[PDB]
């Protein structure tokens, strides 16, 4: 009776429904992202289950400002209530603050909000890491919020099936180095490697950036850099 | 606010918190109303006489309105409740509506109020079944019941209470329609009897006629317990 | 039944609060605050083991207001949650009173927050140590006293000397007490307690820490803005460790 | 939002959410109280955990208003919920009435907020009991306050551990005639009676309720008291 | 039996106070709709628990509008519920468009009332019938305590209605007279009762394609639908 | 959290509902109190816990409004409790507004049976709706309307209530019924109610003689009226009575203690 | 005028160890007038008695607040409340309704029963209170009241004296008052006697 | 009380353009003469405000915004132009529904896909679509000449054309009310989408002979 309950602590001061949502975020696809020193790119793995999906279908990253996104990973509908408190808090820096969220600031917010839903006997925690990309005034940040509500800035950083490898790989870049156009070509790379091909038959890769080229501007980057 | 969900179906469609206050119900003391012609005849078991109960008259059997009358078995604090709305509906009735209150119609908004409290999040069941008797302002008298489900019935005559299976079947068999006053009152007393004790001190007894409602005095009433109790040895 | 809500065991105590303290030590990290004549500091651990985790991301270190620093130890994200109610506290006290809000008042604001959660039930309560400190005026002078409060996830508000929380919190107060029938820890001076906070921290880590692994905050009589100590500063305390 | 009771009625009729909270409440350390013919002390252990805890910033002790005061045992921000509570009251009394709120009206007040937290929902009852010594038109007082929302007026009592030795060592000593300087010192023996080594002005506190208001002693007020016991 | 919340879905995806919900409407009388092309027919099993009740007064078919009427099964005063709000919007919508409501419209206004639990603690443990004329002529719907509602040619409701579904398969055609159904109808009734059919023991009343409106038949003119069989 | 809900106002298989017979063990539990209406006044009689001798008065400047067992709801209505202290003390702040709310409204007193009223709805109110536990308290009022005269309920936890010419709760209520059952009759002084009420009270306490310190006496009763003003509202009728509660200081009482010792002493002469 | 429909006026002023409070016995509409026997006097407890003055009805509704207060106060207390006190409590009560007011302006005399420290107040109808030392007054006579007891009222005075100058006054007043009048109710509070007279005035 | 003078608006074949001093007054006083009263709205729109300038700021960012956002956050088409105009109509509204008026009348211009799209509204959500449109003294002023303009060349205007009409109002706007500069911004809605122009001036005419000092004399 430990581990119903996210109001709770075991024994041990663990929480086991965060841990317990925690475990579907590494059984979900995996990400990846690097912050460079002209942007940060992310990609993730979409795994279909069917072969007739729209190319577009279950997009894991969304814009949350013009120069914000955020990569899900994890249960995606609830990613997408991440991302929407995302876009209320950006919208709100813009319209109180009159000032694009810092990232930084952005993903606070967003860990204060995954937290929130770890301290009541009536919600349970979110199931999915938010990766939060920015590239405001603070310049480029890559951060992510996982469901306890913890957040960390990151320079790579890898999560979901293939996370521990995907980081041995990731720890061959060069972050003082690497730029956004090699990155797209990298962290794709990445996620060739390490997706298991007789469990997952069916995936495309999703990649976004946001970076000088994009005129800080966090997109989706065109299909010829894949 | 608590809102929790007390009543629930069972598996086997039963609502258990219903069927429990219904247990409560059987475990009240036993009521009974008779109608007759021009009369309905409400009587109720007391509980006994204790020498130390107010010798002053406590009624069991309430007033409702003018021309309306109520008693109950199970649980009394919750009937206190249902009979204290009861008489508000009325007079909001009145109020509203100028005329007074038709027994259906009062005996409908307490059933609604019972399965209400069946269906409401944060509440048990009211555990009060009633009788409930009197005439309308055309001199057409009536008889109800209301269970705790909200369910509500009219009947020729009716019990509620401990063994009231016991003293609807009696009733089944005997009761034969437009009864006298006084045969009514004798069916009714002859009723209870068949689960009370004594007819001493421990049944009340209330007459209502268009526009009069009239309690046995102690002495009246036992002039029908001997002319009843010698009606039984037969 | 009663290990799982907050009402009390048979021995009169509350399970869930006493838990929410085991979260406080679980991360594995120490914290320890000093405060010597005229400055508070505050060190803690700053474990970064990812080599891809960006260091000056992560921190337990927080400005409160300008004049009131605290560190959580604990659940990170838990502590992040009282830096904002602290922040809304003093923010709120700030345009009720105009006046900056005395860190003796935050603490125990925060810790009427905390009593609250272990006694109304399905409120978990923060499993983290908060540790503010700060200066504060006396009404006599007007000269500026350091001051270290923590509050605990029962919502035991304490001032303090010194003080640790976080894992082995008991070797290194240990260590400060018996550096404490030495020395008067009042009468130091701000090297002489960053080298003792320093050094107690490494007793009861049982290692030696560089610069890059713990961070520092202070507030001094001189400048009373809590800051971020820098790291060439740490290095030549660290120094002055290992030789004295 | 859990609105359901915590406490609860079991079948020998007892309430054990409020006595699990009484037994925390005789966990504390000691306080006491000792009324007199002039006054009210009220004293109390605090014990420090270690010596870096300023000890300065402790307070077993409290002022509620200028002619009442507190001490408390068991679980002390349980106890500073009710203490805050206690001194709206007074202020609040003060605001209506333009007088001191008189001990009783308080004392009533603080138990019914212990009371509020024994039937209302979600939440546990208080785990702290309380005395409260105060000076009003009708005298001196000395009150105890338990989790139950139960009080007592005393004239000489103890909550917390070593309480019932202190409670029977107070019934020796105690004479309805006793002045002040003899409460205070019969105070300050009763502590140091099942105290764990030396009483100093630090770990001890002591409020004493005399002519018309109650105040803390200061360490020096204190030390003087305890070169004479 | 609070072990799982009220919204909770089993493994095969029932919401499981629904299913229960459902078991009750299995618990009651027997109650049944056939659609005619010149009206529809209700009929219900009155079920009495006496002889001692006045039937009138346990009405399982109430008029809902001069051309609507609803017959339920399970419990009674769950449907006196359902009944209620079905003749509030049925008026509210002669008053807003002046025209009687479709039969349609007006029994998803009764399952509009059937979604709310979590609002009412558990779901109406009653089945609808009704039956009405409008535009589209004669119509029959059931209501379920899921709150989905569902047009029918002919239906049963109760302890009868595997028996009744039998007996529908086989003599229900799309074309008969109001005459032969009001038969159809209480043949079904006989057959399934427990007690002996007689003309107070049941309860028919149809809702004649003709004029629209709902006529319910007095004991009297239930013994001439008896008399040819 | 809903795991953790003790379904307070639920009822149990027979129909019961579980916290409030156990509110009745809780009273059962409490110190005894009997109440005896006479035509001369009702008196309230009871068992007080054992003094401490540190225990202390809180001095209180009117010394008929409240004792241990005993609290003034109204000029016109006193009771005693027996169950769960602080419950009492609730519901007793609630009689007291309600009986001047009925003042305020209607410019005369509220009668006692209205007033018992109102407290028992408020108690039914928890064992129904709410999630959360009854009051776990029994109250004896008493007092005097113009309506019934002298009069004498009781309530329990469920809300019920009763009048009674006497009865008692709290600790041996069962015996102390029983004893009253024998003894009361319709025609008693004032003076022989007190008895009645001692010699009960001291027969469930098992004591020889009556134990001052442990008994708290009580009766409401008529007496001359004294601030008739009537200058001030000359069209207002002032009754020559008006009810008193009373509570008895140990030495009213000391008289009619002995007086119950020696109704005690001349019970043994004949066994 | 509101404060000046039912008309009325009241007064109190402070002797040695002793207070009298009187007031007019007429009760208007206007020039209406519909009863010469309404005294406006209340008595709180043996120590405090107040007047009130103003719109009748709220006159009477206040009276209800206070005495509901009042009896409340010595039910949870157990004892009297004292003039300061009730003072305080009806200033708070006025207020609360700063912003929708109580049409009424009560005079309140009270007398410590131990000391004999005396204390009148009186209030404006938001609760702003007035507490000199040697008389208050209110009402619709009040300007002229002032005129009297400022001339007739000395320090000092023992309860007769006190009297004979707060009836003449309070009938000198009336008299030059359309609203007020029908002679008076005159209570004299000392520690250990309360005592009321009922003053002969004029009939217009 | 910062506020706008006219806005004048009109299609030619191709596009629409509008018009507008770039001057806030403040009651009489000419405040800021340097005001880019025009504004653009998401890719394709812009729109300019005679009356309070709080307003129409409020109003505008709340347009923007949505815009912005709704592109932003759903894989859609941004709005046409008769959608943000349908958007910022609607607001208007619940503003007068509220009390709380927008107080300014707009036009509205915009193009997509070589479809145009002109309207007015006003604070009370009056609309209204049209070949020309003004507000301020311009539709007093100016609507005649344009509606002049646009009977005479009824197989639309030129380019060319509406510019030399735009500017003869502006210079009639310039004359003859009081609260007005010459200084003036035209946006021009086009496939391409909106420009707008640098601030520009109009030649004025002050030397008619019957201006002079003798004729003008009331007293000879």
């Amino acid at each position: 009776g430990h581990d119903q309950s996210t109001d709770v602590f075991s024994a041990e001061g663990r929480v086991f429904q965060v841990e317990y949502a925690g475990k579907a975020v590494d059984n979900s696809s995996t990400a990846v992202a690097a912050c460079c020193k002209d942007g940060v790119v992310v990609a993730v793995e979409k795994v279909h289950t069917s072969r007739m999906l729209e190319k577009g279908s279950n997009n894991r990253i969304h814009a949350v400002d013009r120069q914000a996104g955020i990569c899900i990973c994890g249960l995606l509908p609830d990613g997408r209530a991440i991302v929407s408190r995302a876009r209320q808090e950006a919208e709100n820096s813009r319209d109180i603050f009159a000032t694009p969220i810092r990232g930084s600031v952005l993903a606070n917010r967003v860990g204060e909000f995954m937290h929130a839903y770890t301290t009541h006997f009536a919600y349970r925690p979110f199931g999915c890491s938010a990766i939060i990309a920015s590239y405001a005034d603070d310049g480029p940040q890559l951060f992510v919020s996982d469901p306890s509500g913890t957040v960390a800035g990151y320079y790579g950083v890898a999560l979901g099936k293939a996370k521990t490898v995907a980081k041995s790989e990731l720890e061959k870049l060069d972050f003082s180095s690497l730029t956004c156009d090699e990155a797209v070509g990298k962290l794709a790379s990445i996620l060739h490697e390490v997706h298991d091909k007789q469990k997952d038959k069916l995936y495309e890769v999703e990649v976004a950036w946001v970076c000088d080229k994009s005129d800080r501007k966090f997109v989706h980057v065109p299909a010829d850099m894949v | 606010s608590y809102d929790r969900a007390i009543t629930v179906f069972s598996p086997d469609g039963h609502l258990f918190q219903v069927e429990y206050a219904q247990e409560a119900v059987k475990k009240g003391l036993a009521a009974v109303g008779v109608l007759g012609s021009d009369s309905v005849v409400i009587a109720v078991e007391k509980k006994s006489a204790v020498k130390l109960q107010d010798s002053r008259t406590i009624r069991k059997i309430y007033k409702v309105d003018a021309n309306i009358y109520l008693a109950f078995a199970g649980l009394s604090a919750d009937a206190r409740v249902l009979i204290n709305k009861a008489q508000l509906e009325c007079q909001r009735f009145s109020l509203n509506y100028e005329d007074t209150m038709d027994v259906d119609m009062l005996v409908r908004y307490v059933a609604g109020v019972q399965q209400k409290s069946t269906q409401s999040g944060g509440s048990r069941p009211f555990g009060v079944a009633t009788v409930i008797g009197g005439f309308n302002e055309d001199g057409k008298p009536h008889l109800w019941k209301t269970d705790p489900s909200g369910m509500c019935s009219a009947w020729r005559a009716v019990a509620i209470g401990r063994h009231d299976q016991t003293v609807i079947e009696y009733m089944e068999k005997s009761y034969k329609d437009g009864m006298s006053r006084d045969e009514c009152v004798h069916f009714a007393i002859k009723s209870l009897l068949e689960v009370v004790e004594s007819g001493s001190r421990n049944i009340e007894l209330l007459v209502l006629q268009y526009k009069e409602a009239r309690y046995l005095t102690e002495e009246e009433l036992q002039k029908f317990v001997v002319e009843v109790e010698k009606e039984r040895e037969e | 039944f009663d290990k799982y809500i907050t009402v009390f065991s048979p021995e009169g105590s509350l399970y869930q609060v006493e838990y929410a303290f085991k979260a406080v030590t679980y991360p594995g990290l120490l914290t320890v605050a000093i405060r010597c004549k005229d400055a508070v500091l505050v060190v803690t651990q700053h474990l970064i083991p990812d080599r891809l985790m960006r260091p000056d991301s992560v921190t337990a270190l927080y400005e409160v207001t300008p004049n009131i620093g605290c560190c959580m130890t604990g659940r990170a994200p838990d502590g992040r949650a009282l830096v904002q109610r602290a922040r809304e506290e003093a923010s709120d006290y700030q345009y009720r009173y105009g006046v900056e809000i005395p860190i003796a008042v935050l603490a125990k604001r925060m810790g009427d927050k905390a009593q609250v959660r272990t006694q109304q039930a399905g409120l978990r309560p923060m499993g983290v140590v908060s540790t503010f400190i700060g200066m504060d005026q006396s009404d006599q002078d007007g000269s500026l006293k350091p001051q270290i409060y923590t509050v605990d996830p029962a919502g035991w508000t304490g001032g303090h000397i010194a003080c640790a929380a976080g894992k082995k919190q008991v070797e290194a107060m240990a260590f400060l007490e018996k550096r404490q029938k030495s020395t008067e820890l009042d009468a130091l001076t701000q090297k002489e307690a960053a080298m003792i906070a320093l050094a107690a921290l490494q007793s009861a880590i049982g290692t030696a820490v560089k610069a890059k692994e713990v961070e520092v905050g202070r507030c001094t009589a001189a400048n009373p803005a809590f800051q971020r100590v820098p790291n060439s500063e740490v290095e030549e305390w660290l120094t002055a460790v290992a030789e004295a | 939002e859990a609105f359901y009771g915590l406490t609860t009625f079991s079948p020998s009729g007892k309430l054990i959410q409020i006595e699990y909270a009484t037994t925390a409440a005789g966990k504390g350390t000691t306080a006491l109280g000792v009324k007199a013919t002039d006054g009210v002390v009220i004293a109390a252990k605090k014990k420090a955990p270690s010596t870096l805890v300023d000890a300065s910033s402790i307070q077993k002790v409290f002022v509620l208003d200028e002619h009442v005061g507190c001490t408390y045992s068991g679980m002390g921000p349980d106890c500073r919920v009710l203490i805050d509570s206690a001194r709206k009251n007074c202020q609040q009394y003060k605001l209506m009435y333009n007088e001191p709120i008189p001990i009783s009206q308080l004392v009533r007040k603080i138990s019914a907020i212990y009371q509020e937290f024994t039937q209302s929902g979600g939440v546990r009852p208080f785990g702290c009991s309380l005395l409260v010594a105060g000076v009003d038109a009708n005298g001196y007082h000395l009150y105890q306050v338990d989790p139950s929302g139960t009080f007592w007026a005393w004239k000489a009592t103890a909550i917390g551990t070593g309480s019932p030795d202190a409670k029977a060592f107070l019934e020796k000593r105690y004479t309805v005639d006793m002045e002040l300087e003899d409460a205070v010192h019969t105070a300050l023996l009763t502590l140091k009676e099942g105290f764990d080594g030396q009483m100093t002005s630090e770990n001890t506190q002591v409020g004493r309720v005399v002519e018309n208001r109650f105040e803390i002693l200061s360490v020096d007020q204190l030390r003087d008291y305890l070169d004479q016991i | 039996e609070y072990d799982r919340g009220v919204n909770t879905f089993s493994p095969e995806g029932r919401i499981f106070q629904i299913e229960y919900a459902v078991e009750a409407i299995k618990l009651g009388s027997t109650s049944l709709g056939i659609r005619t092309p010149e009206g529809v027919v209700l009929a219900a099993e009155k079920r009495v628990p006496s002889t001692l009740v006045v039937p009138s007064s346990m009405s399982k078919i109430m008029e809902v509008d001069s051309h609507i009427a609803a017959v339920m099964s399970g419990m009674v005063a769950d449907a006196r519920i359902l009944v209620e709000h079905a003749r509030v919007e049925s008026q509210n919508h002669r008053f807003t468009y002046n025209e009687p409501m479709s039969v349609e419209s007006c029994t998803l206004a009764t399952c509009d009332l059937s979604i709310q639990f979590g609002l009412m603690s558990r779901p109406f443990g009653v089945s609808l019938l009704i039956a009405g004329v409008d535009e589209k002529g004669p119509q029959l719907w059931q209501t379920d305590p899921s709150g989905t509602h569902t047009r029918y040619d002919a239906q049963a409701i109760g302890g009868g209605a595997e028996a009744a579904q039998s007996v529908f398969t086989e003599r229900y055609h799309r074309n008969m007279t109001l005459e032969e159904g009001e038969t159809l109808a209480v043949d079904i009734l006989k057959q399934v009762m427990e007690d002996q059919l007689s003309p107070e023991n049941i309860e028919v009343a149809v809702v004649r394609a003709d004029d629209g409106k709902l006529h319910m038949y007095t004991p009297t003119e239930i013994k001439a639908i008896m008399s040819r069989m | 959290s809903h795991r953790y809900d003790s379904r307070t106002t639920t009822f149990s298989p027979e129909g019961r509902l579980y916290q409030v017979e156990y509110a009745v063990e809780a009273i059962q539990q409490a110190g005894t109190v009997i109440g005896v209406c006479t035509k001369d006044g009702v008196v309230l009689a009871g068992e007080k816990m054992v003094p401490h001798p540190l225990f202390d008065s809180e001095s209180m400047q009117d010394k008929n409004t409240s004792g241990e067992k005993m609290y003034k709801i109204a000029e016109h209505i006193g009771c005693s409790v027996a169950g769960v202290t602080s419950d009492a003390y609730a519901l007793l702040n609630y009689a007291r507004l309600s009986a001047l709310r009925h003042q305020y409204t209607f410019q005369e007193p509220m009668a006692i049976e209205d007033l018992c009223r109102i407290l028992c709805d408020e108690k039914q109110l928890y064992t129904q709706y709410g999630g959360v536990r009854p009051y776990g308290v029994s109250f004896l009022l008493v007092g005097w309307d113009r309506y019934y005269g002298y009069q004498l309920y009781s309530t329990e936890p469920s809300g019920d209530y009763s009048a009674w010419s006497a009865y008692a709760i709290g600790q041996n209520d069962q015996v102390a019924h029983a004893l009253l059952k024998k003894d009361w009759h319709e025609s008693m002084t004032l003076e022989d109610g007190m008895l009645l009420a001692l010699r009960v009270l001291g027969k469930t306490m098992d004591t020889a003689k009556i134990d001052l310190d442990r008994v708290e006496v009580a009766v409401m009763r008529k007496v001359p009226a004294s601030n008739i003003d009537q200058l001030l509202d000359p069209f207002k009728h002032h009754p020559k009575t008006t009810p008193r509660f009373q509570i008895l200081t140990r030495s009213e009482l000391k008289p009619h203690a002995e007086r119950a010792d020696q109704a005690r002493e001349a019970e043994e002469k004949a066994e | 005028s509101i404060m000046a429909y039912s008309g009325g006026s009241v007064m109190a002023m402070a002797g040695k160890e002793c207070f009298v409070i009187i007031s007019d016995n007429r009760l208007g509409e206007q020039l209406k007038t519909i009863s010469t026997e309404v005294p406006k006097l209340h008595v709180v407890n043996d120590s405090i008695v107040y007047g009130l003055t103003g719109l009748r009805t709220d006159q009477q509704t206040f009276a209800n607040k206070v005495q509901f207060r009042t009896e409340m106060y010595k039910l949870r207390e157990e004892r009297d409340i004292t003039g300061k006190a009730f003072a305080a409590m009806i200033t708070s009560m006025l207020y609360e309704a700063r912003f929708g007011p109580w049409f009424v302006e009560p005079v309140i005399g009270s007398i410590d029963k131990s000391t004999g420290e005396v204390y009148l107040c009186a209030t404006d109808l938001i609760g702003a209170p007035c507490e000199p030392e040697d008389y208050v007054c209110a009402g619709t006579a009040a300007e002229s009241l002032h005129g009297m007891c400022e001339a007739l009222w000395r320090p000092g005075m023992s309860p007769e004296e006190l009297f004979e100058i707060a009836a003449q006054a309070m009938l000198s007043a009336c008299d030059r008052d359309s609203l007020s009048g029908y002679g008076a109710v005159a209570m004299i509070v000392t520690k250990d006697k309360v005592t009321t007279r009922l003053i002969k005035g004029r009939k217009d | 009380m910062a506020s706008g003078g006219s806005v004048i608006a009109i299609k030619y074949k191709g596009g629409v353009l509008m018009a507008a001093d770039t001057l806030l007054s403040y009651g009489s006083l000419a405040k800021w003469p340097n005001i880019p009263r025009i504004r653009l709205l998401g890719s394709h729109s812009a729109v300019c405000a005679t009356g309070s300038y709080a307003d129409f700021q409020m109003m505008a960012k709340q347009v923007e915004d949505n815009i912005e956002r709704q592109k932003m956050y759903h894989n859609v088409d941004e709005l046409s132009p008769s959608e943000v105009f349908s958007y910022l109509h609607r607001s208007i509204y619940q503003k007068r529904c509220d009390f709380d008026p927008c107080l300014c009348q707009m036009v509205f211009i915009g193009v997509r896909d070589g479809e145009t799209f002109l309207a007015g509204v006003d604070d009370v959500g009056t609309r209204w679509e049209d070949d020309c449109i003004a507000t301020g003294y311009g539709a007093y002023i100016a609507l005649p000449l344009l509606r002049q303009a646009l009977e005479k060349n009824p197989d639309g205007l030129s380019r060319g054309e509406a510019m030399r009409i735009l500017t003869d109002c502006l210079r009639v706007l310039f004359y003859r009310e009081c609260r007005a500069i010459n200084k003036f911004q035209v946006a021009d809605a086009a496939s391409d989408g909106v420009r707008i122009s640098e601030p520009f001036d109009v030649e004025t005419h002050w030397e008619y002979e019957g201006y002079c000092f003798e004729k003008t004399a009331i007293i000879r």
